[PDB]
């Protein structure tokens, strides 16, 4: 709610698609994107660094390569702390690869160091496609001698056209024999290949077609002959005739060969070919279609007139098995086009990864960078731009990173990666909530607090609804526990504003207000009509934010004429060095900075020196005078909270308006001051972090008609002036709970008779009706039945305070429709820090009504508890209560009594899948050995380190016959810790009918092994797990005449019942189970 | 009924109260020392008091049919509801439906010109005589139109040079035309054979990324009919490609991060623009689109059926249709088009102000006794079979008088439903005893309202100076209460409660009792904030679709509900917009137990019923196995891998659904007896 809206600097570089991408930079400056900032020919932009100091921007100095053009670059940015840097990119570079060219992406980082340019500037080469086309010519008899170094002409022909190593050439000449003449390894070795195409001589002979094309295809086709294994297989012949003699036939040479893929081509010669009996050599023999790979010719001559056509036909092979699909690997990713850093390296992300599923790249100190896609075996997530956002998530552990993907399925989802060692493996994930909502366009880790362990993340959805089309950003804390996580710790924000593209961007701000609760921003350039719009929410304890916003800075801001603004922004860093942090939201044409004005709050205290009024100028007298009463109130005023704006200059001086007031609803003034005379007053004094007391006279009528209602005191405050030393505050203000109206009573001695004397007896007791154990978790309401007495004289403005730890404070209950033996009751209760440190007290004065006579009454007063309520292993509470005449006099009446508390845990126990369940008929023998495996895994979604002590129960003795030996319990991954073992016999009833029952063998009927594994702390989130193992005997299996038999064992988790309890009521998943099967049979 | 009393200075005071708030005129209804406030109960309660029946000021909430001549309009009457609405209290107008006949048809062939799209081009090129011949029947001279679309010329949507780009056609290069958006081929016409003959004219084009980008085309066709015509009656198209759709966001890929505007801008029936011009949002067609009454039927292949198919259940007036890759059963998708096109029968209305809030009711004509929801989705009404929707309006407040109106989703047929603050209660003037009031002040329906600075049940008294003995009888609750609750001077009988200049107090009732502060909180707010409610003597009367002690519970919504729209899947009230998930099951929607044992024993007996066929164990299956479904695809999550009856490790996942112990499987055609 401080965010200034009037005395802020703004920079209007007018450079086309200027403040598009915006990025706070080392807290002197900030520096701003313009992607289509034109230069040279259709390449870059340009980026722009702006102090404030002098509001002006100056160019920056770029060294951009030829390489990268129509790179746009500026268009995504990010900028790191640690040490300062930063980082923009050019997500559109386009490389020439001659047919069609791509997009790959182009960064660099600069700072107060070397102006480094990473991918890093392997200027991304085109692909290599690999072909391994193999000449086949007939060297038949019926070819004359002319004929032949023509078509061999024509063959180095289409083998020049051709370039290697990406080509590959290996011919073979076939007519009633078969030669080599040179292979594939005889080609790339060769520096010229073509010396050995005039080497070859005709062998004239028979025709065996079909049988070359299989000794060409089993030879030459060989990774050993050189043909590159991981290639596409081309094979072209030339040949004037049918194949006669031809031992071999079609029917077996084309299936083997289309095995391995080979499309086959065909260009004959004489138009014998085109009769119905020499036509069908040239479909079979090539591959299907049968139109497509062939080009039959009368004249060896004119064979390269198609010498021109055949150009084609090879070169647009891609692939042929799906019919034709589109594969892709990383061509047009345009790496960084998000990109965000982290203490190991920074982290830029790909779109166009394989079928554009994404990805992001992990850039290592001069180490070779990584890579993180979501494997194949991932079917799905085609189309998705897994990347299209990132952000880190750093932990008390290791880091975290998260891409966001707006098309999963045409929806959107949001998947957050871990990299564990030596795995970097995925955490978890969310679907969208609705198509075309575009779930995964911005996504923001912020820290709800200040413990430094990324605590929730932020996502973005501009293009969603259900009836009104606002736009949707979604809360999302990051559980730890991999397997499972919720977008969905209830909430997300929006507003009442159809087409507003709400969630296009966000940045954490941090402390902004001091109440220790970090602020977040989020843009929403569609607000209005077009126009652009700002808001800002706040934090409140752990995983959650405030849906209403505190505001709502808009495109009607006196922003004469920007169109749509917040497109970006990024803020949390001090720039203009006036002490607290700035907020950057860029707009188009322009770029503001929105600082935010110092929020200092103030406590009260209130007291009238005259407790009560004495009666002496109570119901006066009509002989001599108005001896007017003087009574003195004292008020003081300090300010306590102050953690940022720290010490020293502004978080002290500031003058201050005063307006206190008496009896103000009411037409009859009970009082009036002396030093004004009226029934108010007005004094601007001096403040400080130190106290400031002030008391003023007060002069009450010797008579008065009304004094059993208290006269009111209240104050108007406020913070005048503004003028504070220098101008480096220049506007402070109060908070959002500003209860600048602050009242404090001042009673009367009632005339309780003529005589008699007002004796204040009263008592008080109170209970918890069915408050069984109270540990912090489950019961967060605490119902209070409190019965109170009056055995003395009439208590009028009775009030009822209560003591108790800072864990709780009372909320009003407000039940009804027509309920009670019970509450009725109008009172007014005000919450209030007292104690040292930590106690506090919740007084309540039943506001408007007497409590007579001996007559009791009971009303309820709950407090909430907080889930994390920091309290002694023990909690006590009292209850002070007194009249409105105050405590006249000594012992007091307090009530109070203390409660045994607990705390909830979460505590869950699986049966790892790697359990051996192994049955099968192989048994002759009485063997030992083929150890079973039960692999437990525990977890604690807790929020609290907490000792345990994991126990088991393995069966092994049976009546002498030991069931499985030797059975100890490993611990990998986690230090040697002690575990116990003790065996115990259970209650021997008839075991034989026993498991006839059912086949289990529990620990019931065989003497089973518990196995007491201690545990330091079982710090929250910890997966520690374990697993046991022993060599399982097959002997005992006949002692009880059966087969089919399973063995079991039992795991129980546990912990001191005491201090700690698991919260939900019951839940068993503190105890798993593993059977095994001994099926052996014959 | 019921009735709490707010701030009773007048009888309309006292109808700004609730819906069960009546008020009495009959004057001498005041005791020797009684509230004014005291005329301000139930009907009950003012007959048991004695009040009159004709003497009980009770405006009610009810409505005004001018129903028109005919042809005003067609199918949507009443035609004109003027309602008078009492906040609070509902009116209620009914609206009858009878769909009659077949309007004039207007088509729109948008089909993807792609290398996919060959053989579909050739088996359609020229199939229109079937289609007039397919509009015989029902309509009769319809229109007939054809737009074509690719994807965004300049990439990463395809290599935007080189001369690939004069000719992207893959392998065959058979001339295709250049890479392209949008071409506006044919406009509206009545001929038929014209029409095909110049489809068949231009051949495929082609692009990189797989999906298209023809959302791109859906506005442009239908944001400038000054160019391209369409007939003022129906309009309705097809959608047709073998590949996915791009929308909003992508943009950003080619360095455009210019918005959707809304209108084309042609000058030669083909865009020039789409890119300078970024991707139209999803949700900017079903307001768009709705806008002008066309509704496009998605006819795709069963590869993108189901992805259209979650889009059906967002935007309106919409179709699966699942076909071949050949595009030739692509008539027969109009037979099931009119089928459940002419069935959903809609009926909302224009974005109304917050200060107001408007339900339905739902009669369908196959059985459905539906009640209270938006909307009129009927999916079991056609030809001439009249309907019934209860439309009920409701106020927060006082409104002032404006106007809506209430529309069916394609349909050009407006409804100009009036609405009429009804609150004042008319009776008398000052004309009418200027003498009670002792002269300061008039008179309205008995009490007397007097001036600032008269003040009494017959403004005798004045606002200075003034008190008695018994006075303070009825100025105090009780005999064991203090004068005026405090917080208030008694003055001739009852209370002046003192005023609060604090934003929200204020202090009323006859003993200044209650207040508008003292309630319950919400998010550090009074009874929900100004937002969700409102604050009244300690409970809050939440605004409409909250409830709750203190709107805490904030939505009578039920966002609970998943795709499948069961409530928490499983298990698992849906309390405020969240569930109770038994046993283990975790957030949102109840679905997944981590800790669960993830059981497949018990299981492998009826894997093997099912897939395999080895014998039915127990009993038979399908009895024993009620997981009932074994979809033939590969679905997943709960990746199991045991054994059989004999010896054979046989796979299959298991992806379970929604309630108890239903799921679904897929039991790998293989097994290991190794
Ligand atoms: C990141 O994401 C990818 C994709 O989502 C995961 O899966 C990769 O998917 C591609 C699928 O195309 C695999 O394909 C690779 O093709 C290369 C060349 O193309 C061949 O394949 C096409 C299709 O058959 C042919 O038509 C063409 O003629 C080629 O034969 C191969 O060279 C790749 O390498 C394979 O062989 C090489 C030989 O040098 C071996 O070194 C490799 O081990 C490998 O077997 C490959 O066949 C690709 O295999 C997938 N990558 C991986 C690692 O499996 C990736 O898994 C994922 N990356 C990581 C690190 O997780
Ligand atoms: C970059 O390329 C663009 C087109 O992609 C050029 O824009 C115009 O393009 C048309 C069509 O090819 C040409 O006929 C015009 O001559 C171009 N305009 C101008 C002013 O040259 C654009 O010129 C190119 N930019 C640069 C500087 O290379
Ligand atoms: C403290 O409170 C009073 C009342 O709010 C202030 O008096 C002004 O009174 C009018 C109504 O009569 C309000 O509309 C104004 O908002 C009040 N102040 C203004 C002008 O904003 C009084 O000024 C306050 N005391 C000070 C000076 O701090
Ligand atoms: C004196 O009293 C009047 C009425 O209460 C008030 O309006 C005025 O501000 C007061 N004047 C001073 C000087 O305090
Ligand atoms: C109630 O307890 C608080 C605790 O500090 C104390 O300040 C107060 O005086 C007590 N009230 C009385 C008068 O008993
Ligand atoms: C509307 O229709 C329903 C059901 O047919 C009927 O009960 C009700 O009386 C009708 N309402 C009006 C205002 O006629
Ligand atoms: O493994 C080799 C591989 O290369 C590729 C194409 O040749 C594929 O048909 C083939 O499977
Ligand atoms: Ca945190
Ligand atoms: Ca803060
Ligand atoms: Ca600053
Ligand atoms: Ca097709
Ligand atoms: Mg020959």
């Amino acid at each position: 709610f401080n965010l200034d809206t009037e005395e802020l600097t703004a920079f209007r570089v007018d450079s086309a698609g200027f403040g598009d991408s915006v990025v706070q930079y080392a807290n002197s400056w900030v520096v701003v994107g313009a992607p289509q900032k034109i230069t040279a020919a259709n390449q870059t932009g340009g980026l722009y660094q702006c102090g404030y100091s002098t509001g002006a921007c100056e160019p920056i100095g770029l060294q951009v390569p030829p390489e990268a053009v129509n790179m746009s670059l500026g268009l995504s940015l990010a900028s790191t702390t640690s040490p300062s840097q930063l980082l923009a990119c050019g997500p559109t570079v386009h490389h020439e690869c001659g047919r069609n060219m791509y997009l790959t992406g182009l960064c660099f980082l600069l700072g107060p160091t070397q102006l480094t340019q990473r991918l890093p500037v392997s200027r991304q080469e085109c692909p290599r496609q690999e072909q391994d086309i193999v000449f086949l010519i007939d060297g038949s008899g019926s070819i004359s001698s002319r004929n032949f170094a023509t078509m061999m002409n024509f063959v180095r022909a289409v083998i020049s056209q051709f370039q290697r190593p990406s080509t590959q050439f290996s011919l073979m000449q076939f007519s009633n024999k078969f030669q080599t003449h040179f292979t594939f390894e005889e080609f790339r070795r060769s520096s010229n290949p073509l010396s050995l195409l005039a080497s070859v001589h005709q062998l004239q002979g028979f025709t065996y077609t079909a049988t070359a094309i299989q000794n060409v295809v089993h030879r030459l086709f060989h990774a050993s002959y050189g043909a590159r294994r991981d290639a596409a297989k081309i094979l072209i012949v030339i040949t004037d005739g049918k194949k006669e003699g031809d031992s071999l036939d079609y029917k077996d040479v084309i299936p083997m060969a289309d095995a391995a893929g080979i499309i086959r081509y065909a260009i004959g010669v004489g138009l014998a070919f085109q009769n119905r009996n020499s036509w069908k050599e040239l479909n079979d023999i090539a591959s299907k279609p049968s139109q497509e790979h062939i080009f039959k010719v009368e004249d060896f001559d004119a064979l390269k007139d198609i010498q021109n056509q055949l150009k084609e036909k090879i070169f647009a092979i891609e692939g042929t098995e799906t019919t034709s699909s589109s594969s892709f690997e990383l061509e047009m990713a345009q790496e960084g086009f998000s990109a965000v850093f982290t203490p190991d390296g920074p982290v830029l992300g790909a779109v166009g990864s394989f079928t554009w599923s994404g990805g992001a790249f992990l850039y290592p100190p001069n180490m070779s960078p990584t890579f993180i896609n979501m494997s194949q075996e991932n079917v799905d997530m085609r189309d998705s731009y897994l990347g299209y956002s990132t952000e880190l998530a750093l932990w008390k552990g290791v880091q975290s990173l998260v891409l966001g993907a707006p098309r999963y399925q045409h929806t959107g989802k949001a998947v957050i990666f871990t990299q564990v060692s030596r795995q970097w493996r995925m955490k978890a994930e969310v679907t969208g909530t609705q198509i075309g909502s575009y779930f995964g366009a911005s996504l923001c880790s912020v820290d709800v607090d200040s413990d430094g362990s990324t605590d929730l993340v932020l996502i973005g959805a501009p293009h969603y609804y259900e009836q009104t089309r606002g736009g949707q950003v979604s809360v999302c804390p990051l559980p730890r526990g991999w397997r499972r996580w919720w977008c969905d710790a209830v909430l997300y924000g929006e507003q009442g504003h159809p087409w507003g593209r709400f969630g296009a961007a966000l940045t954490v701000l941090g402390d902004v207000n001091g109440d220790k609760l970090t602020d977040v921003v989020i843009g929403a350039p569609g607000e209005e009509e077009n126009r652009g719009a700002v808001y800002l929410f706040h934090g409140v304890l752990g995983p959650s934010i405030s849906p209403s916003h505190s505001q709502r800075i808009a495109g009607s801001q006196l922003s004469s004429r920007l169109q749509y603004f917040g497109q970006a922004l990024s803020g949390g860093q001090d720039l203009t060095q006036d002490g607290l942090v700035d907020l950057a939201v860029g707009a188009r044409g322009q770029v503001l900075l929105l600082r935010t004005r110092p929020v200092l709050w103030v406590g009260v205290s209130m007291q009238f020196i005259p407790a009560e009024i004495p009666r002496s100028a109570f119901e006066c007298r009509e002989q001599v005078v108005s001896e007017q009463t003087l009574v003195q109130s004292n008020i003081c005023l300090y300010i306590d909270k102050r953690s940022k704006n720290l010490l020293g200059s502004r978080d002290l001086q500031s003058s201050v308006t005063l307006d206190l007031a008496l009896d103000p609803g009411r037409l009859s003034p009970r009082a009036t001051f002396q030093e004004t005379k009226n029934r108010s007053l007005s004094r601007v004094r001096v403040l400080g972090l130190k106290a400031h007391c002030e008391n003023f006279n007060l002069l009450l009528p010797s008579c008065v008609e009304d004094s059993v209602t208290p006269i009111t005191l209240r104050l108007n405050f406020t913070l005048v002036g503004k003028p504070l030393l220098a101008f480096r505050n220049l506007r402070p203000m109060l908070a959002a709970d500003a209860q600048r109206y602050f009242t404090a009573s001042l009673p009367f001695e009632k005339n309780c008779g003529a005589d008699h004397i007002c004796q204040d007896n009263l008592g008080i007791s109170f209970s918890f009706p069915g408050l069984k154990s109270l540990l912090v978790g489950s019961n967060l309401e605490l119902n209070a039945e409190v019965m109170v007495w009056n055995d003395g004289e009439d208590s009028y403005g009775t009030t009822i305070t209560f003591s108790h730890p800072a864990g709780l404070s009372y909320r009003y209950v407000a039940e009804g429709q027509k309920q009670g033996q019970l509450r009725s009751l109008h009172l007014t209760c005000d919450s209030a820090p007292v104690g040292s440190q930590g106690t506090w007290s919740t007084s309540c004065r039943i506001n408007h009504l007497i409590f007579r006579g001996g007559a009791q009454i009971t009303f309820l007063a709950t407090f909430d508890v907080s889930p994390k309520a920091v309290l002694g292993d023990r909690l006590l509470l009292t209850a002070n209560v007194s009249s409105e005449n105050n405590t006249p006099r000594t012992s007091k009446t307090t009530f109070q009594l203390e409660l045994p508390v607990k705390y909830a845990v979460y505590t869950v126990v699986s049966s790892h899948e790697q359990f051996t369940k192994y049955l099968n008929f192989s048994e002759s023998e009485e063997k030992e050995s083929h150890v079973a495996m039960h692999r437990y895994q525990v977890n604690n979604l807790g929020q609290r380190d907490l000792p345990v002590s994991i126990n088991f129960w393995v069966p092994v003795e049976l009546n002498q016959e030991a069931v499985w030996m030797d059975v100890e319990v490993s611990h990998p991954q986690n230090p040697s810790l002690r575990c116990s073992s003790e065996k115990i016999a259970p209650p021997a009833s008839d075991f034989l009918a026993h498991i006839q029952k059912n086949p289990v063998l529990d620990c019931s009927i065989a003497g089973c092994l518990r196995f007491r594994c201690d545990v330091p702390s079982f710090s929250v989130q910890e997966e520690l797990d374990f697993t046991l193992k022993g060599n399982l005997s097959f002997g005992w299996v006949r002692q009880i005449l059966q087969k089919k038999v399973s063995v079991v064992s039992v795991a129980e988790i546990t912990f001191d019942t005491s201090v700690y309890s698991q919260l939900p009521g019951q839940e068993a998943f503190m105890r798993a189970q593993t059977t095994t099967v001994l099926e052996k049979y014959k | 009924q019921e009735c709490t009393k707010f701030k009773v200075s007048s009888c309309r005071e006292c109808i700004e109260s609730g819906p069960g708030c009546t008020w009495c005129q009959k004057l001498n209804f005041t005791g020797p020392g009684d509230p004014d406030s005291i005329r301000c109960d139930t009907r009950p309660q003012l007959l048991m008091r004695g009040c009159a029946a004709d003497d009980i000021m009770d405006p009610t909430s009810l409505a005004e049919t001018q129903e028109d001549h005919n042809g005003g309009q067609k199918q949507l009457s009443p035609q004109k509801v003027t309602l008078y609405l009492r906040p609070g209290q509902a009116a209620a107008f009914n609206v009858t439906f009878r769909r009659a006949k077949g309007y004039p048809i207007d088509l729109y062939y948008l089909m993807d010109l792609s290398y996919s799209m060959l053989d579909d081009l050739r088996n359609v090129k020229k199939l229109g005589g079937d289609l007039l011949r397919a509009l015989n029947e029902i309509t009769e001279s319809g229109r007939i139109g054809f737009g074509s679309f690719v994807d965004k010329t300049v990439l990463p949507f395809v290599n935007t040079h080189p001369d690939k780009l004069r000719n992207p056609c893959p392998n065959k290069e058979k001339e295709c035309q250049p890479p392209f958006a949008f071409r506006h081929v044919l406009k509206l016409t009545n001929n038929s054979n014209q029409f095909q003959t110049e489809v068949g004219k231009q051949l495929i084009s082609g692009n990189l990324d797989a999906p298209e980008g023809g959302l791109d085309a859906m506005m442009q066709v239908a944001a400038c009919p000054e160019e391209i015509g369409w007939r003022n009656v129906t309009r309705l198209l097809v959608f047709a490609t073998d590949d996915g759709f791009h929308f909003a966001g992508d943009g950003k890929l080619g360095a455009i991060l210019t918005p959707n505007d809304g209108r084309c801008h042609l000058e030669d029936n083909l865009y020039k623009r789409s890119n300078e011009f970024d991707y139209p949002s999803v949700g900017q067609l079903a307001h768009k689109l709705a806008e002008n009454n066309i509704q496009p039927i998605f006819a795709v292949t069963s590869r993108m059926v189901k992805t259209y198919e979650k889009l059906t259940e967002i935007i309106p007036k919409s179709a699966v249709g699942e076909l071949s890759e050949d595009s030739s059963n692509v008539v027969q998708l109009i037979k099931n088009a009119y089928n459940k096109l002419s069935s959903r029968v809609f009926l909302d209305h224009n974005a109304l102000p917050d200060t107001l809030k408007v339900t339905y009711d739902s009669f369908c004509s196959n059985g459905v006794t539906h009640r209270n929801q938006p909307r009129g989705d009927c999916d079991g009404v056609q030809i001439n079979v009249p309907i019934t929707f209860q439309v009920k309006v409701t106020a927060t407040e006082c409104i002032q008088e404006q106007s809506f109106v209430i529309r069916a989703l394609g349909f050009t047929d407006i409804v100009t439903v009036q609405v009429l603050p009804q609150c004042e209660c008319r009776c008398r003037d000052q004309s009418r005893d200027r003498s009670l009031c002792h002269g300061k002040g008039f008179l309205e329906c008995g009490i007397c309202r007097c001036d600032t600075g008269y003040i009494g049940k017959n403004c005798e008294c004045q606002t200075q100076g003034r008190s008695s003995q018994e006075l303070e009888g009825s100025c105090r609750k009780d005999n064991n209460s203090i004068i005026c609750s405090g917080l208030g001077d008694c003055v001739c009988g009852q209370c002046l409660c003192h005023t609060s200049d604090v934003p929200g107090k204020l202090i009323y009732g006859q003993y200044c009792e209650c207040d508008t502060i003292n309630c319950e909180r919400y998010n550090g707010q009074v009874c929900g904030g100004p937002g969700r409610g409102l604050c009244f003597c300690g409970k809050c009367r939440c605004h409409p679709g909250f409830e709750g002690s203190a709107c805490q519970c904030e939505r009578t919504t039920e966002g609970c509900l998943n795709p499948r729209r069961v409530e928490c899947s499983g298990r698992g009230r849906c309390r405020c917009n969240v569930c109770e998930c038994h046993s283990g099951y975790q957030l949102p929607l109840c679905q997944e137990c981590p800790g669960c044992p993830s059981p497949c024993g018990k299981y492998i007996s009826c894997a093997e019923c099912l897939k395999f066929e080895k014998g039915p164990f127990g009993k038979n299956c399908s009895a024993a196995c009620p997981g009932l479904q074994l979809s033939n695809n590969p679905v997943k999550g709960r990746t199991c891998k045991e054994r059989d009856s004999e010896g054979c490790w046989v796979a299959y996942t298991l992806e379970q659904q929604d309630g108890m112990d239903r799921y679904l499987i897929y039991v790998d055609e293989s097994r290991e007896c190794v």
